[PDB]
């Protein structure tokens, strides 16, 4: 359910 | 930075009814940062079994949370919510009305 | 009526002393689910709503990494945030970050969201066409570009039209007994003197699920949308939802006005007088 890929500022 | 004063809200869960057991709220909401500190008052003397929900916020980037004890409303007594913010210089204080 | 699942994502640095505080939490329409707090004792996802403990330890343990993961990048951010802005260490501050989508009556895809947030204002946020991202200032443009060049939204399209579809939709199925049911707002009226020459007439509705209520108030008969007060509606604390409307009305004209309620709960709108 959770977002896996998640991407830095 | 840009900050929001927090939005308060006092009162009961159930409608009020003098004698009868019930649940006073503080609705704390759209304010920022999210440190804040939440206090319930009885005639002025602070209550202490204070429960509160977990932090929150909206899409708004606004947080919100409910403070909640258990209380039984009377004719005589006075119920508040005391609310310090960073963008409070003093302590804001909201009085309970049975009917609001 | 239409449904929605949003997760959120917020990390504040504690300046010298403390790691920054991250809390993560999942929501289907208004009730939250899912928690992690790195004040807590568990330091896992933690479930808060009773009908996602159906899943089995793969998923809570695959949340939890994945938890841990996003606590990271945000501790990151606050850095690279930091930096971009020239700002001091001794100062605290606030990255905030949200995703999700919503789908219509018919759990169909709607739109989808993906907005960040520093200390409270618009950062950057993906647009209504799953593509392009809207950047105010140039710290913004510099992360725009940055997920330009790495694909970010071509690789949140998945997710958004279709794994968070997937996912609210077994929420919503496992949870039915509590998602899609539909409280009818109890509702009453008080006449309370406010001075001469006039007097306010409150219109309550208590005890209703979801939150989404419609209050009017109508002067025999059109709308009074003008000068008339409307709280934001608030948590009764037992799950349940509380609102109310006023309008000050001059004495011996209360019974011209009335009160109009519009909810899910209700097979046709309710209509109240003094």
């Amino acid at each position: 359910s959770l977002l896996m890929w998640i991407t830095q500022v | 930075m840009i900050q929001r004063t927090p939005k308060i809200q006092v009162y009961s869960r159930h409608p009020a009814e003098n004698g009868k057991s019930n649940f006073l709220n503080c609705y704390v909401s759209g304010f920022h940062p999210s440190d804040i500190e939440v206090d319930l008052l009885k005639n002025g003397e602070r209550i202490e079994k204070v429960e509160h929900s977990d932090l929150s916020f909206s899409k708004d980037w606004s947080f919100y949370l409910l403070y909640y004890t258990e209380f039984t409303p009377t004719e005589k007594d006075e119920y508040a919510c005391r609310v310090n913010h960073v963008t409070l210089s003093q302590p804001k204080i909201v009085k309970w009305d049975r009917d609001m | 009526g239409s449904h929605s699942m949003r997760y959120f994502f917020t990390s504040v640095s504690r300046p010298g002393r403390g790691e920054p505080r991250f809390i993560a939490v999942g929501y289907v329409d208004d009730t939250q689910f899912v928690r992690f707090d790195s004040d807590a004792a568990s330091q896992r996802m933690e479930p808060r709503a009773p009908w996602i403990e159906q899943e089995g330890p793969e998923y809570w343990d695959g949340e939890t990494r994945k938890v841990k993961a996003h606590s990271q990048t945000h501790r990151v951010d606050l850095g690279t945030l930091r930096g971009c802005y020239n700002q001091s260490e001794a100062g605290s501050h606030t990255v905030q970050r949200m995703y999700g989508c919503d789908v219509g009556s018919d759990w169909r895809f709607l739109r989808g969201y993906h907005q960040y947030a520093y200390d409270g204002k618009d950062y950057i946020a993906l647009k209504e066409d799953l593509r392009s991202w809207t950047a105010a200032d140039m710290c913004a443009q510099t992360t725009k570009h940055k997920w330009e060049a790495a694909h970010v939204a071509e690789q949140l399209r998945a997710y958004l039209e279709g794994t968070c579809v997937e996912w609210l939709r077994r929420y919503l199925e496992n949870g039915k007994e509590t998602l899609q049911r539909t409280d009818a707002p109890k509702t009453h009226m008080t006449h309370h003197a406010v001075s001469d020459h006039e007097a306010t007439l409150r219109c309550w509705a208590l005890s209703f699920y979801p939150a989404e209520i419609t209050l009017t108030w109508q002067r025999d008969g059109e709308d009074q949308t003008q000068d008339t007060e409307l709280v934001e509606t608030r948590p009764a604390g037992d799950g349940t939802f509380q609102k109310w409307a006023a309008v000050v009305v001059p004495s011996g004209q209360e019974q011209r006005y009335t009160c109009h309620v519009q909810h899910e709960g209700l097979p046709k709108p309710l209509t109240l007088r003094w």
